């Protein structure tokens, strides 16, 4: 559903 | 380290619009470029939010919920700040290479959206908002709306939000005013925070219509298209509780 946002929150910065 | 100093170090880097000034202006062209810039600002806003003390302790669904409700208040508030800092005039400083001057606001249909954003910078200027007050207020805009049935980590959110409300209080006291002037300032700044709900409702009405009308050919990057697609049904179902400091 909100693929890009979930990815940015879950990835390591 | 003080909490406001931790909010200060995570302030995003300057983003340029990549606007070719050697090609003439048009409302459609400016709106398209600003949507692209907006998507890049929202990607940077995710990285910003994850570094806010307390934010990553919320349930992942709550982190997503808060960024999806507050997107436009974050962008308008940060824009209002850049505009207030870069000019003591009626300019919208979206990016250093894309400033909405007096001539650009005469472009057809430009002013409609611009007046809502000009109100934010006008208010920060009228209230002479400080850097520290601004940082506390911007974090509080991230925490300014929740679902009508609340968050998964509602109790922890309430604790985090109260902590940043106290941080705004501490920033206000630093202006070295008396107890009565500090109470007036807290009232004024929280009144501006409340008014961002109205500013954003006006920006979203226009933005949602522009996104839905495919015949306008106004492009939105993936980040903004995904937020808008998520938000339109939430507003349609009344699924939003706008937090207020005053009634
Ligand atoms: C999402 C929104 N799209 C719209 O409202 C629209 C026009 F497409 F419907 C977009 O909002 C922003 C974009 C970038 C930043 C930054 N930095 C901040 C914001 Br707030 C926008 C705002 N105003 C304009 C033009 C000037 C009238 N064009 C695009």
């Amino acid at each position: 559903e909100n693929a890009l946002l979930r990815y940015l929150l879950d990835k390591d910065d | 380290p003080t909490l406001v100093s931790l909010l200060e170090v995570i302030e995003p880097e300057v983003l340029y619009a990549g606007y070719d000034s050697s090609v003439p202006d048009s409302t459609w062209r400016i709106m398209t470029t600003l949507n692209m810039l907006g998507g890049r600002q929202m990607i940077a806003a995710v990285k910003w939010a994850k570094a806010i003390p307390g934010f990553r302790n919320l349930h992942l669904d709550d982190q997503m919920t808060l960024l999806q409700y507050s997107w436009m208040s974050l962008m308008a508030f940060a824009l209002g700040w850049r505009s207030y800092r870069q000019s003591s005039a009626n300019l919208l400083c979206f990016a250093p290479d894309l400033i909405i001057n007096e001539q650009r606001m005469t472009l057809p249909d430009m002013y409609d959206q611009c007046k809502h954003m000009l109100y934010v910078s006008s208010e920060l200027h009228r209230l002479q908002v400080s850097y520290e007050e601004y940082l506390c207020m911007k974090t509080l805009l991230l925490l300014s709306s929740v679902p009508k049935d609340g968050l998964k980590s509602q109790a922890l959110f309430d604790e985090i939000r109260m902590t940043y409300i106290k941080e705004l209080g501490k920033a206000i006291v630093k202006r070295e005013g008396n107890s009565s002037q500090n109470s007036q300032r807290f009232y004024q700044l929280t009144k501006l925070l409340d008014s961002m709900h109205e500013v954003v409702e006006n920006l979203l009405n226009y933005c949602f219509q522009t996104f839905l009308d495919k015949t306008m050919s106004i492009e939105f990057p993936e980040m903004l298209a995904e937020i808008i697609t998520n938000q339109i049904p939430k507003y349609s179902n009344g699924n939003i509780k706008k937090l207020l400091f005053h009634q």
